């Protein structure tokens, strides 16, 4: 799990966190997660320990050692933890909850209490750390995106569309474009003005892509920053090319038969180390390693009793 | 039944109450005797 | 006014106009009503501009002259617009009360009111007897003296309209209310005396029936256990129990009270000895002996309470059994036009309903010969329901007046509500009704369908349903809805109906009645509409709403399990309507109801403002909060926005079709439905 | 006890109103005589004397008979019901058999299957000519639900 270069964790409602192998497709070890589901996993850049954000506790399991109890159990929160970030230095940890109060957690510090707080109006659905490690993008249920600066605290509130819950938002590693996604199924792309010291961070609206008919769930750029995968509740994981904003490949898990209701929502999109493959979790209890160019299920992971809401993927050498 | 309306008191309580009153009534004539009620008894219960 | 608005320059102009209109047509109702309401708005405009400027010596003295300049015209006008209407003066009469209560302490406003009260007929005030008695103890002497004198004359003609609320006031806890009520009763006695004695007895006996000793001890020991073992509040624990000891210190007044004091009373008195020893010693071993006795009787009571299926008058209250051919009339039947349907006799048996609160099923025989069934609720304040029924009466009047509504036969089904104390009161039992939950239960047991099938499917798919995120909940909820045919109510409405011709009429009535109460409930703010709180008339097909405990968006305000659904528009109700969907009868009916209410916004607003501001009903707003005046003002402002259609966005006014469409989307939205507490049953 | 029944089913030689009305009377009285429940069988003599008595027990006689029949007689009967409604339809006979189909819907047994789909199309067309627009609507809503 840890010693293996690639990591592929998986977790859902069944209270487990199963660490698979990409080359084989075999469950190496499970880890118990009682009292709640898991809303979002996250491998640390250092790769020493995974994270597992749940209900009123951010747990962090060991990646190297096998069958261990949670190393960290950050308590003192309520109404779930939607997401978790991680500072590339490995000192700070970010979270987002439904209490309308962003936070920052010092892993190195032993204090249970958090460090900073950025209260907002509506519950925070998703966090995303800007690659410069200075700005913290924060979505909410009212529609207002924010950019809480990590040095000046100057949040630049912005509402792409009034009264639509923005469910996910990502920014590519090269800080070129930032994408956002809402429960209507649009994909508001924003062109990042090139400011670091000035921290202007002006968001220029480029294209509203009419990505899906029904609720969209997650978007994420590739490490190449050429492709933008966009998942939704229509059982299709579309992949949009960043240059032309066109549908290069449409990965669908539909039945191919009109008599099949609610097969399962698709909310997984993790690019490979080189953007050749793409892992994808679905609510049909099955992970699926897709191929980006062709669009073929290379490997399928099964064994989860319940739905699969999270993924983890780490090819960091 | 034994000067007690069973449907007034509800089923279970009424059955206990009638057994108690019936004991008292008998105790008017023979107050020094071991009474042992059986209320909707089984066969073994009657045997023992 | 529509072009310019209300401000310093328009008011002198629009008064010149309305005055001219009044001059050119004296007899014309609308000319006086418009003049009066305009003066009254000129009062509240300068009052709120004073608080906006002066609050945020000479200015208040100028404001005295300024408002009194507009108050005396308003009063004279409302009194003249009452006589002209002769049957549609509710709005005007309440405005008179609002003016009287606020400014009537002034000599000049009092004088105008005195001359007005003389001129106006005494039958008009019967509408607003609740609102009068609410201010029976007004600290201002000049106001309160004229209230008494008015009530006196309401006593001398139509005393049946007064005895019930007066008897409730006469036994009020606060001293000033009961003093005023007794002083008025002293005057009422001379005319009749028989009515006062009868109603005082009947009401005392009904209260005794409504809450028995073992029921009071049960709720008292539950509260005292939560204070002691939960909060560790020992002094507050004695405050709960010491009234119950003083309650029994009267003694056994009935055979049930005799057998209680026989069985338990000895143990309670012994536990009181340990409590009184603790008060002067302070020992844990002393008080634990009392809690042993308290939990001994509590367990015995808890075992008894299921067996109390019925109460006989001979045991519980023989006074009521003796009662024959009382002159005191049946509650909520008295009409000044109809002949008094006085109480013939009370039935000997009381079918106690097996619920959480254990309501009774009182039934009275009328002198006309027809039986009148009631529901005797205990420890549930019914003054809200009484006021809400006054609102429904007004709305029914408005729909009757509108021709479109009259042609469609739109109306709200309402029932009698008669409070007896702060805790208990009588509710009129609606016959041929049964709750939606019962109907669905009985249909699903007949068809061998699991009652909790949708809930079981959710917990099967995701056992952490309560703790799931919003998107996760929507998936699970939709998966349940797609995998359950939500047609149980439509199907059972068919099977129940004898013939198709009747079925169609039942369904038309059902759809229209539901739409009417959806819009009215939205404006009133009525939440907590789970299927146990609405019942369906098995003959007319009309829907009935009960238990209006939550009002003014309390459900949205409360942190725990907040409800974001304005009115209940679930899939099962939609299926019960026409096959096409809400687009047909439901949508068209909503437009008509909304248009009429918007047209008569002033009448609706006047009624709503009066009861909300009432001190007796202020408690509900204070509980909702986390001063009291500010909270009430905000609630009134929100309701006004709903009538205008600016509720969704203050900046942009919305037309009736647009407003209705937005409301439907919010009610039917999957995201909003999932959040709702599971007990609300968002899947039926 | 299915010889006179099969004559009343496969006759279809009726060219007037009173001819079908006679078929109805013969059908009702044969169902009463047949009926297993003796409370109904006892009313057969009165029904012959009085027409209203026969018609009031029509739905109950039918259900009693239709339950006993071992499927083969049910098809023989249903086929005859189809022919009577489809051809030589008489207003009085129709609204009798429409009230029979509605009574059968309310029963636990379920609607009689005639020409597939419980005759949702035939009974609707027939109720339309009978001017029973509430039955017509109900049936036309069932058809809408299917597609």
């Amino acid at each position: 799990v840890g010693s293996d270069p690639v990591i592929l964790a998986t977790a859902g409602y069944d209270h487990t966190v199963r660490f698979w192998q990409a080359h084989s497709g075999i469950c190496t070890r499970t880890v118990q997660h009682q009292d709640s589901q898991v809303n979002a996993l996250e491998v640390t850049p250092d790769r020493s320990m995974i994270a597992a954000a749940g209900y009123q506790h951010i747990r962090m399991y060991d990646l190297n050692s096998n069958n261990p109890n949670p190393i960290i159990s950050y308590d003192g929160v309520n109404k779930n933890i939607a997401s978790v970030g991680f500072h590339e230095d490995g000192r700070w940890m970010y979270t987002g909850g439904e209490d309308c109060t962003a936070r920052i957690w010092d892993l190195r510090s032993r204090n249970l209490q958090c460090q900073r707080i950025f209260q907002v109006n509506a519950p925070i659905n998703c966090v995303c750390l800007h690659p410069n490690q200075a700005e913290l993008i924060v979505g909410d249920q009212s529609g207002a995106i924010h950019i809480w600066d990590l040095k000046t605290d100057h949040n630049e509130q912005l509402i792409p569309e009034p009264e639509v819950s923005i469910t996910s938002a990502h920014i590519d590693p090269d800080a070129s474009y930032m994408a956002a996604v809402n429960s209507t199924g649009n994909c508001y792309v924003w062109n990042l003005t090139g400011g670091i010291g000035d921290e202007v961070t002006q968001l220029i609206p480029k294209t509203k892509i009419p990505a899906h008919t029904r609720y969209a769930l997650q978007c994420r750029f590739s490490p190449d920053s050429t492709l933008l995968a966009t998942c939704s509740a229509d059982q299709t994981c579309k992949i949009w090319r960043t240059s032309n904003f066109s549908l290069m490949t449409e990965l669908s898990i539909k039945s191919g038969n009109p008599g099949e209701s609610s097969r399962g929502w698709m909310w997984g999109c993790a690019f490979s180390g080189d953007s050749q493959y793409i892992v994808t979790a679905s609510s049909d209890n099955l992970a699926r390693l897709w191929c980006v160019e062709t669009g073929e299920i290379k490997r399928e992971y099964g064994g989860h009793q319940k739905a699969v809401v999270c993924l983890a993927f780490n090819d960091s050498v | 039944e034994c000067w007690i309306d069973p449907l007034s008191m509800g089923p279970q309580k009424a059955l206990e109450t009638i057994g108690a009153n019936l004991q008292k009534q008998y105790e008017n004539w023979q107050p020094r005797a071991r009474y042992k009620q059986s209320l909707d008894p089984t066969v073994d219960e009657v045997k023992k | 006014l529509n072009l310019q608005g209300i401000n310093e320059s328009t008011i002198p102009k629009v008064l010149q106009y309305y005055s001219a209109a009044t001059e050119h047509d004296r007899s014309w109702y609308k000319a006086w009503h418009a003049w009066a309401v305009m003066n009254f708005e000129a009062v509240l405009h300068y009052k709120h501009q004073n608080q906006a400027r002066d609050e945020k010596k000479k200015v208040t003295e100028d404001l005295s002259k300024t408002l009194l300049m507009y108050t005396v015209p308003a009063v004279q006008g409302f009194f003249r617009s009452i006589s002209l209407s002769r049957g549609n003066n509710l709005q005007d009469t309440l405005r008179v009360l609002t003016l009287w209560f606020d400014y009537g302490h002034w000599p000049d406003v009092n004088e105008a009111l005195v001359e007005g009260v003389k001129a106006i007929q005494i039958d008009t005030w019967l509408q607003v007897i609740p609102q009068l008695i609410a201010r029976i103890d007004t600290p201002r002497p000049l106001v309160g003296r004229l209230i008494h004198q008015l009530l006196t004359d309401i006593g001398r003609y139509h005393p049946q309209a007064l005895i019930y609320p007066l008897t409730v006031a006469s036994k009020s806890t606060t001293t000033a209310r009961h003093n005023a009520a007794n002083k008025i009763l002293k005057n009422m006695c001379e005319h009749s005396n028989t009515l006062v004695q009868q109603a005082m007895m009947v009401s005392e006996e009904l209260i005794r029936v409504a809450i028995l000793w073992h029921e009071m001890w049960h709720e008292g020991l539950e509260e005292a256990s939560r204070l002691y073992f939960g909060e560790r509040n020992v002094k507050g624990m004695f405050e709960v129990l010491e009234p119950l000891h003083a309650m029994m210190e009267r003694g056994p007044q009935t055979l049930k009270e005799t057998s209680f004091n026989q069985a338990y009373g000895r143990d309670l008195m012994e536990a009181q000895e340990w409590c009184r020893k603790y008060m002067k010693s302070g020992n844990v071993k002393d008080l634990t002996q009392a809690w042993d006795l308290y939990y001994h009787v509590f367990r015995r009571i808890s075992k008894q309470l299921p067996q109390l299926t019925s109460l006989e008058l001979q045991y519980v209250s023989p006074k009521l059994l003796m009662c024959r051919d009382l002159e005191l009339a049946v509650p909520g039947t008295y009409d000044p036009n109809q002949p008094i349907i006085r109480i013939q006799s009370i039935a000997p048996s009381l079918q106690v309903i097996t619920s959480k609160q254990r309501p009774r099923k009182l039934t009275l025989m009328g002198s006309n010969g027809h039986e009148f069934v009631f529901l005797l609720k205990g420890h549930e304040d019914l003054r809200q329901d009484e006021r809400v029924m006054q609102l429904f009466g007004l709305v029914n009047t408005l729909l009757a007046n509108d021709p479109t509504s009259l042609r469609k036969n739109l109306s709200i089904q309402r029932y009698a509500v008669i409070p007896l104390s702060t805790n208990s009161g009588l509710i009129g039992w609606v016959p041929h009704c049964d709750t939606l939950h019962a109907l669905i239960r009985d249909y699903r047991e007949k068809k061998k369908i699991l009652l909790n099938i949708e809930h079981r499917i959710m917990l099967r798919m995701a056992p952490d349903y309560d703790h799931l995120t919003l998107m996760q909940k929507v998936e699970v909820f939709e998966h349940a809805v797609n995998n359950t045919a939500g047609d149980d109510l439509a199907k059972l409405l068919w099977l129940k109906s004898p013939s198709s011709e009747v079925w169609f009429d039942r369904r038309t009535n059902y759809t229209r009645s539901l739409a009417v109460m959806s819009m009215v409930g939205y404006i009133l703010g009525l939440g907590d509409r789970h299927p146990s709180n609405l019942m369906l008339d098995r003959l007319s097909g009309k829907i009935l709403h009960i238990d209006f405990g939550d009002c003014f968006e309390v459900a949205m305000t409360r942190e725990k399990f907040p409800e974001k659904i304005p009115f209940r528009l679930t899939r099962m109700l939609t299926n019960a309507m026409e096959v096409t969907g809400l687009d047909g009868n439901y949508r068209i009916t909503c437009h008509t109801v909304m248009e009429v209410l918007r047209e008569h916004k002033d009448s609706v607003m006047a009624v709503l403002e009066a009861f909300v501001y009432d001190p007796l009903l202020n408690w509900r707003l204070m509980d909702t909060n986390t001063a009291l005046n500010k909270k009430a003002i905000q609630i009134i402002n929100r309701v006004r926005d709903k009538l205008t259609g600016r509720d969704f966005s203050h900046d942009d006014t919305l037309d009736v079709p647009t407003q209705v469409e937005l409301l439907i989307k919010q009610a039917t939205s999957h995201e909003n439905l999932c959040q709702c507490y599971i007990g609300w049953c968002p899947f039926w | 006890s299915t010889i006179n029944l099969q004559k009343a089913w496969g006759a279809a030689r009726r060219v007037s109103k009173d001819d079908w009305l006679e078929w109805l009377r013969r059908l009702s009285l044969e169902l009463l005589k047949d009926s297993s429940s003796p409370s109904l069988r006892s009313c057969w003599a009165l029904a012959q004397a009085y027409n209203p008595m026969a018609r009031d027990l029509f739905n109950a006689a039918f259900v009693s008979c239709w339950s006993e029949l071992n499927e083969d007689q049910q098809d023989e009967l249903i086929r005859s019901i189809e022919l009577a409604l489809t051809s030589q339809d008489i207003a009085e006979v129709t609204q009798t058999l429409l009230n029979l189909a509605e009574f059968m819907e309310h029963s636990d047994k379920g609607p009689l299957p005639l020409r597939d789909d419980n005759g949702i199309v035939l009974l609707g067309e027939r109720a339309a000519k009978c001017r029973a627009y509430a039955k017509a609507l109900h049936y036309k809503e069932l058809e809408f639900q299917k597609g």
